[PDB]
Parts: structure tokens; sequence; C-alpha cells
RNA sequence: GCCCGAAAGGGUUGACCCUCCCCGAAGGAAACACGGGCGACCGUGGAGUACGAGGGGAGGUGACCGGGGUUGCACCGUCCGU
RNA sequence: CGGAGUAGGGGGGCGGUGUAAGCCGUCACCCGAGAGGGGAACAACCCAGACCGGGGUUAAGGCCCCAAAGUGCCGGCUAAGUGUUACUCCAAAGGGUGUCCCUGGCCUUAGACAGCGGCCCGUCGAGGUCAGGGGCCCCGAAAAUGGACGGGGCUUAAGCCGGCCGCCGAGACCCCGGCGCACGGACCGAUUGGUCC
RNA sequence: CUGGGGAUAACAGAGUCGUCUCGGGCGAGAGCCCAUAUCGACCCCGAGGCUUGCUACCUCGCUGUCGGCUCUUCCCAUCCUG
């Protein structure tokens, strides 16, 4: 029952903003979130709170353009 | 006595169980320290440990960090960092502790022993470097 | 992560025989065997239906280059133990004639711009020299030995002390398996 | 052994430490979906796979699988969970 | 002269009235503009700080003939227009020495200040000459005491800097 | 740990030690049974239970205890006046 | 109404001057005149204000060995022993197809390299190419007795980023008993008071 | 002469580094033409603590000193030797 979700946000580091967007595989969207905000503050030294999150959504596995996501659904 | 056999296993985990051991009160031998691993690139170790070997007291060298080439007793002096060495404590923790490089045939045809949280299998990258390299290197004997 | 799976096939060919034993891929032929050791962690090697396969499951950039670097290492093995690989040098003097000789294990080089003292060049086992007028070859079944040897000679003839804008003369590749040398 | 769908594996880590599994998805490089079919007390889950052990035991199924399929083939396999 | 570690910082009241300030001395830039001044060019080119700083007179001299030549050789007079944009009001002192008995500089010298996100030059080109519009706004960033950072800006006065790199 | 120990300190109207019960402040488990979490773990029950400074009592054993001199072990500790 | 002592101040934050070290002031939190727990050790940086005997829970911070308590859980990064430094005590401008990520243009069923020949066909047929922005690391980077992450040592960490779960740990806070003090009261005294509440 | 002072200088130490020694970035221009063989301006960024200054934290009866001779050791920013 494994479902695939795009997620569209912005994150900021010292004072300048910048748009993002992801996709990911996953069965519900909490999950998504912790992994959003663990790899973001990983990649950009950025907290949590200077993360907002605007959009979570799901599709289905051809209107995905991310090699990884779109090589395990196929 | 406990007897453990370095093969494949990581020196600092190894000394730190075995430390623990000893001041728990029990007696340990340790063969084949040759086979030891230690992590790192080669360069760096090496010139760590001949910064060692090369400290002296400038006024008395019968005196003097006596740092040493030998596996055996690098193996030794690890475990000895690892300890209380200025109390009685220590000392006798530390000569409840025996290092041989191989098997001796009085140990030979016994039932050797491995610490789980030291072993090469933990690792992730190909960077490794064995103690009888560095000996060879410092120009000990075995 | 680039990818998640990558995996490489290698074609192999009727004579040959490859086979995998503990980290060390052995390949036999029409001529000659050749061993060698490939270790990566997490790194497989394998026979599937006549080919030869290696495989990583979540590669980063230092993954690939190793997985297409074992290949090559790999194809060169066999076409070696099939063809042989063959290598050319050229051999140039203005004064002093010099004369090559084998003997043995070693090329012998004298009268080099008139030295009183011959230069040696090893020879490493399996693979021939053979000297014909200015044109020297080496031949031999792997790659890397013949590329040492004909190395080893031509660095056997360098000069540091002097401008080579007018000592020009030593040994010299011109062919490092069939492909030229131009400038 | 290596993780794959249909594959037959243990647990190490948790309430449900020491219990076997029929791995019927692929979530991620770390997750997987679980489910021991009715055959015990384990439902359908996630799972890392640093929390499992494989086995050579396994069945075949499809991709994205149910309790009672995997059951049917369980019985159809011989394998006791 | 010493250094410019010594007069880089702003955190130091303002030294401007020379109706107060005996002795206070006279600018070396007196040309703050160049090129065709009448003119209705397409892009605007602009360095701004990235943190307050404060520019000798020497420093901005320096940056107008330097970056005058390259652009006189490189561009033509009637196809660029250069601009400096900030006076150098601020007075610096030095103690003369006696030891530290009276200390209270006496001037030495001038020097612009400036701050964050502030623009200090500008070059007006056409589309055709962009390369060295750029070529001369490094020209002139390696010369400061501090960073910088340009844009380019559209009549409107809007940023562009994007569009036109990612083509050119 | 070794040594002294008559009196002035306690003690055969019973020293030291031993076990048994009752009350019990602040505090306070575990096994185990059900379920939640990828997981370290948590929730309900077990359970305010078992225990717990001290305050009382009932018995067995039958001569030391406190004190002093020196010293071993572990921890802590850079004198005095200005 | 009577009796003093004080007329060299200092850490830390703010201001004027000064290349800076420092100088001159201001604020009233601390040392001086302040024990105890931690920072390796530290006058003034963190917790915290102390009669006596005992019991228990916490703070600062810590949990691989030294050393009491985690070789703890999830996700990601670093290969340089970088780092393992809250502050006390720690290098830049300038640069990097080192690696991990965001963004936007142009290309694409024949693209971007090669090879065969004169902008092109086929040829191996699937992802490329250009710029701008960020995280960690690298170059820039040289000292004098013999060496200092506190030391041993540590590389899917015993390091860094983002979060989580349990334990250890003061004289602090809770409880039990005892001493004194200040205030008030009663009784009681051949005199500055004594016994009790 | 007395009484005293590191509440206050000369001398070595600590602190700092304007000056000092040793360096770097950029590329004007010079080099028959050729920015980088060599030189590199104007401007910008630094290390060290071997010059000199500034300050006044230690020492006013500890010793107050320059050069030379004798004797041992260290750094590298290398003069020869590889």
């Amino acid at each position: 029952e494994v479902k695939v979700f795009r997620v569209k946000g912005t994150f900021e580091r010292l004072g300048k903003k910048q748009p993002f967007t992801k996709e990911y595989r996953a069965l519900k969207e909490e999950h998504v979130r912790e992994l959003v905000y663990s790899d973001i503050g990983s990649k950009h030294r950025v907290p949590r709170t200077k993360i907002w999150i605007e959009s979570i959504e799901e599709i289905k596995p051809e209107e995905a353009e991310d090699p990884v996501v779109r090589r395990l659904s196929l | 006595m406990r007897i453990i056999n370095a093969e494949g296993l990581i020196l600092g985990r190894l000394a730190s169980k075995v430390a623990k051991m000893l001041l728990e009160g029990e007696e340990v031998v340790i063969v084949n320290a040759e086979k030891a691993i230690i992590t790192g690139n080669r360069e760096d170790i090496f010139a760590k440990y001949k910064q060692r070997t090369e400290l002296r007291t400038r006024t008395n060298p019968r005196r003097g960090p006596f740092y040493p080439k030998r596996s055996d007793e690098i193996v030794r002096r690890t475990v000895r960092g690892m300890l209380p060495w200025k109390t009685d404590r220590g000392r006798k923790a530390f000569k409840r502790l025996k290092v041989y490089v191989g098997v001796p045939k009085e140990f030979e045809g016994k039932e050797f022993e491995t610490i789980s949280e030291a072993h090469m299998s933990r690792l992730a990258t190909p960077k490794y470097v064995t103690v009888g390299e560095v000996a060879k290197f410092l120009g000990g004997k075995f | 992560p680039v990818d998640a799976w990558i995996r490489e096939e290698i074609e192999i060919p009727e004579g040959v025989e490859v086979t995998v034993e503990g980290n060390t891929v052995k390949v036999k032929g029409p001529k000659g065997e050749l061993q060698r050791e490939l270790k990566y962690p997490g790194v497989q090697i394998f026979t599937e239906d006549g080919k030869v396969v290696i495989y990583k499951e979540f590669p980063r950039k230092k993954d690939v280059a190793i997985v297409r670097t074992f290949k090559a290492h790999i194809n060169n093995m066999i076409k070696g133990v099939t063809e042989g690989f063959k290598y050319r040098l050229k051999v140039v003097y203005s004064h002093f004639p010099m004369t090559v000789k084998v003997q043995g294990d070693e090329v012998v080089i004298e009268n080099f711009l008139g030295e009183k003292n011959p230069r040696r060049a090893k020879i490493l086992p399996g693979v021939t020299v053979k000297v014909k007028g200015s044109e020297i070859e080496v031949e031999g079944i792997d790659k890397e030995a013949v590329g040492q040897t004909a190395a080893n000679i031509e660095q056997a003839t360098r000069i540091t002390k002097w401008d080579r804008r007018v000592f020009q003369d030593g040994i010299y590749i011109v062919e490092k398996a069939g492909k030229p040398i131009k400038f | 052994p290596a993780i794959e769908v249909g594959r037959i594996a243990v647990v190490i880590a948790g309430r449900r430490a020491g219990q076997k599994v029929v791995v019927a998805d692929i979530i991620d490089k770390n997750f997987v979906l679980v489910t021991g079919a009715g055959l015990n007390k384990v439902k359908r889950r996630r799972m890392n796979v640093k929390h499992l052990e494989p086995l050579p035991e396994r069945v075949n199924i499809q991709r994205g699988a149910s309790d009672e399929e995997i059951k049917a083939a369980l019985e159809g396999a011989g394998i006791s969970l | 002269l010493r250094p410019a570690k010594i007069d880089r910082d702003v955190d130091k009241p303002a030294y401007t009235r020379r109706e107060y300030i005996r002795g206070a001395p006279g600018p070396k830039i007196t040309i703050f503009d160049m090129g065709n001044l009448s003119a209705e060019f397409e892009y605007e080119v602009s360095l701004h700080a990235e943190q307050a700083m404060q520019i000798r007179q020497n420093a901005l001299e320096a940056i107008r003939i330097q970056v005058n030549r390259y652009l006189q050789k490189n561009v033509g007079r009637s196809n660029y227009h250069f601009k400096i944009r900030v006076y150098p009001f601020q007075v610096l002192r030095e103690n003369p020495m006696n030891g530290m008995r009276r200390p209270f500089g006496k001037p030495i010298g001038l020097a612009a200040r400036v701050r964050k996100d502030q623009k200090i030059l500008t070059v007006w080109v056409n589309g055709q000459h962009l390369k060295f519009a750029l070529g001369a706004m490094h020209r002139a960033k390696m010369k400061l005491p501090y960073s910088a950072y340009y844009r380019i800006y559209d009549k409107e006065g809007n940023d562009v800097t994007t569009k036109v790199l990612s083509t050119m």
C-alpha cells in the first residue's frame, strides 16, 4: 500500500530563503515530514522552525522525476 | 585466566574491555597480537608512532619516555594508558596481564574467545593498518 | 546516491573460462591463466548466464568509478588471454651509436652518449623482448606487465643535466598497444 | 541472504524480539513492509532492515500482497512461522 | 602608508565638520563620473557591500584609474557610463608622539563610510559589453578592504542578474 | 591489620554479634500478563505492593565494647602571619 | 543621643580616547568580605548562597576506559586523526569536476563525446549541457629542551548537523530528629534575670 | 645621610605589534612581438615575535651590566655538501 508523496516548501539560511520540492515513498505523510526535516537540516544546517512545509500531496508513479524513487517504483 | 585472540579486532576497543576486566579482578592473556588492526591512514599513523619513539629526556636518556617498537608492547602500552598507573590498584591490575606474539605451545590446543564489540566487521571503510606493519616501520623484531 | 542498484555485465567469449573464488577472479584461455583480486565493500562479482556481473545496491560517485574500473580490468584480462598485447619502441641517436642486448631478465644498453658504464632495464616474468634493428618489440599477456617492461626500458635512458632540445637521444615509446602517439 | 520481496526473516529488535516474518514490499533503502499473515501475532507494519535477520527460506508472492495470499502460498510451500 | 585594517571598522563616531576640525586634509579623487553622461543605456551593473566598510580615497582613485583604463581600451567612451557614488567626508586621525600623553589624533586622511548592501560604483552599459562590465567589477572588488557582491539592474530598477548570467 | 588495656567509662541485674514481629515519614521496584512505537522505550494492571530513617517489643549466645598507639587501602587536600 | 570604620578598588556589560595593550568614566550583578558542585587545574564564566546528625530526589552538566552512569535509538554528512574547545586560551583575503544538496534556462529518439568520410547520414542510442546559490572538508598554512583533544585512543565513531529515549550526579529542594536566635505570653525570682508555651 | 617605595622610571620578563623581518592576492606596465622566463607597480590580505617603540601586570637591596674567551644544546625562513 506504498504511496508516493510530493513535498513543497521553503527553508531559510543566514537570512536568505530558498524554495524546495522533493518526493518520497512511504505509507503516511508524518514520516515524510520527519525525513524532510532530518535531511534538509543535515545538508544545509537548518533548524525545524526555519522549514515551512506548504504542501504534502500524493501522486502516482509516473509523475515523478527523481531517479531513485522512479527506479524503486518502476 | 581468559585467553583472547586478537585477529580481526580493533585495538582501542579491545583494550577498553580488557582493562575493565583486569580491574574487576581477572587474569587475561592475549595471543596473536601482531594481527590486530589500527584504523586511519598509513602516513598519519606512522608519523604518530615515530614522533613517539623519538621522544626522550634531553639531560639523561636513562630516564625518559620509553615508548616501544614491538607489537605486544604496543598493545600492552595502550591497555596501560587505560588504567590508573599511579596507584597500587592499577599496578596490580597491570601485573595481571600477559601479551604474546603468536600462540605459544603452552597455550596451543585451547579454545579462545573474541570480544563482540571490537571487530573489523563493523567497518565501512577499506582504510586500516596492522600493528605488525607499524612494528616493521619502527624497526622492531616481529 | 546517484542511482539505486548499478550493475554491469560482461559478455564471455567462446574459449574463455571465468571463475570467482573468494574475491579473486581467475581467467583461463587459449593461452595462459590470469588471476587478480578485486575487493571493495558492497561490490559483488559472480556469473549468471555466461556473463560477469558487478553490482552495487546504492552507489555514490566513488563506487560508480570503482565498478567501471573493475569492468575495464576484467575486459583487459579477457582480451589478453585471447589475443595478447604488443608494444613497440624506437631508438634514436645523433652521435655515439649505442647497442641494445637482451640477456636473461635485463636489457643492456651500452655506449649511450659515450658512457663507460652500461644501463640495465629489468624484464618481468611473462614478457618477451625482441630487438630488430633500431626498433624494439615487447610482447606479453598481462597489460601491466608489458607496460611496466616498456616503461623500464624507456626510463633507463633519462637525462637531467643538459638541454633536451639539443640532447634528444634515447629509447622511446611509439605505440601503447596499437594506439599511436602523436604531438 | 539478502532482503527481497517474499523473503522470510526473523526479528531481533523490539517487543516481537524473535518471531518470523514475510517481507512484502520495499519502501526505501531502509524500510520494508512486514506481515505475518495470521500464523502469529505480528501485524502489517514497516520495519528497519537493521532490525531483521533474513533466512535461506523464502516463498514467492507478488509485489504488494495480502495476508490471505501470503497464508495460501505459505500453506503450499510448507513454511512454519 | 599605514594599513587599512586600522581604518576598516565603523565602531567610532562620525568626524565630519570642517568648521571645527583644524587642519583637515583635502581630497585626492576629484572625478566621479566618466564616459557618455547623457545616455539611455540598457543594463545597470552595481557593486553592493556585504558588510559595513570604510573605504579610503587612495583606494577609490586606484579603482577609478584601473577600471576607466580597462573600459576605455575594451569598450570605448560612447558606450559606457561609469560613476562613483560616495564622497569621502570622514576625517581620519593619527596620534603624533611623548607617548600617550595628550593623545588625540591629528588628521591624515579621508574615508567614505558605507553600510551593508549599499552601492559604491556603477557601470551603465549595453548588452554586448557585459563581459567587460563584469571584468571591471572583478578588478574593483579586488581592491576593497572587505568583500562585495554585484547585481544587474534593469531600467524600471529590477533585478535581472540571473536571467542575464544564464545567457551570455 | 598488629599492640596496650588495673583504676577513674559501660557491662554477667548480662558486651558484641544473631535472628522474629508490630508501626513506619519523604520516597519507592522487579518478574509477569495485555496492547502502542521502524526503534531506544513507553502506557494499563501487578502496586503505592516488596522495601524504607527511626520508634517499640519478644527471644537465643555468653565476654567483650567504647577509648588509645602505630600502620595498609580508596577518596579528598599547593603550610603559617602580613 | 552616642560609637565607629572607609578618601589605592577589581571581574563583567555600556560610552569617550587610543594601532592595539591599556587610560578615563558610568551601571550596581559578582570578587574583595562567599563556602559547596562543575569547567583538566582557574578570585570574580555556569549551577548555587553555609547551625548539627541522618534518609531521599534534582541543577549545572555528563554516560568507551581513566571515572559514577548508554560501546544508546532514528535520519544524514566528514576521510582531512579535520575534529573530539560554551567562555576563559582557537588565523585571513583569495581559491577548489573534493563530495552531498536547491534553483533556473537550453538540448533529446538521437541528443553531449568517438570514430568513417566529405553542415550531414548511419554508426555504439539515453539521459545531457550551461550557469547561479548553499553544507562539510581541502589548498593558502614556517620555530626554537622532549608532547599535549586533560590523557589513552576513536573512522556506518568514542567526530559534525537535525531530533528522540532512559540513567548518573551538590551542603540546592523534600522529610525525620536535635541546638541556638529574634518576637510575644505566663509563672517565678535579695539586682542586669530563670523554667516553660 | 635617614625613612620608605615595584603606588614610579633605566635593566631582563609578561601583554601588544604601529615599526621590524619573512610572505601572499589582482594583474597596470616592462621585457624585438609575448601579462606571468624574470620583474611585478597603485590598491587589498597576513605570519612570526630574532629590531624598535607603547603600556606599567612581577621584582627597589635576589641578581642590576656591554663585548670577549671557554662549554653544551635547538629551530628552518638552506650558505656548501645529496
